[PDB]
């Protein structure tokens, strides 16, 4: 059981940080899609440079 | 074929002068600023969106750093008993949650 | 779970629409200042209630 | 094709004239009043539903 | 029979709890859809920044 | 084969954001209360049952 | 002239809202007259932007 | 036995489909301090019951 209690706490660990790696992966997924719709409208809409039309 | 192609290139030249000659200067202009300030829209949309996503993820850290004491105080309320385990969990569950609320804050 | 993921799901849509409710007058606004001044009244605000308390 | 789009640019670029063209100022007003009530109206039954919910 | 005691208490409480998440789950689907509500409107209604129409 | 992997997780990425747009926030939360209140009805069938068997 | 009406309803209610809160606490209530001096900021930043206009 | 061992081998089921149920909670929960408080009502639950009794 003392055995088993380790195993459980170190796949407690294993869990908790996988966890915090998938919640703060998701964080970024969600800024950098946004990042994404910024770029993907401002490639159409940049300054008006007289020498080109783009 | 050559042939194509140039045939192609001579029935272009057709059109392409029609449509310069139903352009009109000033009436023509409007879409230019039309169109541009609907994407402009749509440019600012993604701003919002994005800033909206930050003050979104704020949420998590407050609530972190708020808990980084609620964490303390939940240890004093045990311990104000005599057990030292509950306390002890606390405080590694505050240590857990103070290394998320340093991501996020650096995020 | 079936019933229980599309309860998150929707909860949170309604905590980024919210957030995009908010952003757009946080994204506009008249000035900082006036942002500021919108988000606290200033010496105004806590004389008067010092004075009528 | 490019063709085909300055030809939809052109054939719009006189819908939109003749739309500014049957704009009056004082009477088209009215419309931007009439909406923002009644969406106004639409906002403040949500907010009593808040309340009411409360 | 006490066991069976023991077995429909643990079964009770269970009940109990799970009833009160539904029950309190269902208050926040409310207040959370009146929020909605409000959102949904409110988009279409803000301040008159000259700098916009949206 | 990789190729075929990542032409599914293409094909999957339109139809999941086709299901995202038909998506309404009010009316949505209606079937998260109602299966919910369902699947609650049979657990407390089986308390009932439990409670009838001691 | 009539968007004068507001403004003077708005102004002479700066101050009915301080006698509304020595009203309410006279009888010694603080939530009530605390009330009055936000619905009286309120209704004096409307005032403001109404002699501005 | 055919008909004795069929019998254990769900009741060994039983157990260990009742164990995740509970485990389930068992690995959620607000709190830990939470999860404890659930566990056990807490000096309110005793004293309540020492003043009724």
């Amino acid at each position: 059981l003392d055995t088993q209690s380790t195993q459980v706490e170190t796949l407690k660990r294993n869990l908790i940080q996988l966890e915090s790696k998938i919640s703060e992966a998701k964080t970024k997924k969600e800024m950098l899609k946004a990042r994404i719709t910024t770029a993907k409208a401002q490639e159409q809409l940049q300054g008006m440079v007289r020498g080109m039309n783009t | 074929m050559g042939l194509f192609d140039r045939i192609k290139r001579v029935v272009s030249s057709n059109l392409n002068d029609l449509v310069n000659k139903a352009e009109d200067p000033e009436k023509m202009l409007e879409q230019a600023i039309l169109e541009m300030q609907e994407d402009l829209v749509q440019l600012r949309q993604g701003v919002a969106q994005a800033i909206a996503a930050q003050k979104r993820s704020e949420k998590q850290y407050n609530d972190a750093q708020n808990e980084i004491n609620k964490w303390q105080r939940n240890a004093q309320l045990a311990l104000q008993k005599g057990d030292e385990n509950l306390a002890r969990q606390a405080l590694e569950r505050k240590k857990t949650y103070t290394d998320t609320s340093a991501a996020l804050k650096a995020s | 779970s079936s019933a229980m993921s599309a309860f998150e799901r929707m909860e949170e849509k309604v905590l980024m629409q919210e957030s995009r409710a908010q952003a757009l007058g946080e994204l506009a606004g008249a000035d900082l200042e006036t942002q500021f001044a919108q988000l606290e009244g200033g010496s105004d605000v806590d004389d008067e209630l010092a004075a009528l308390k």
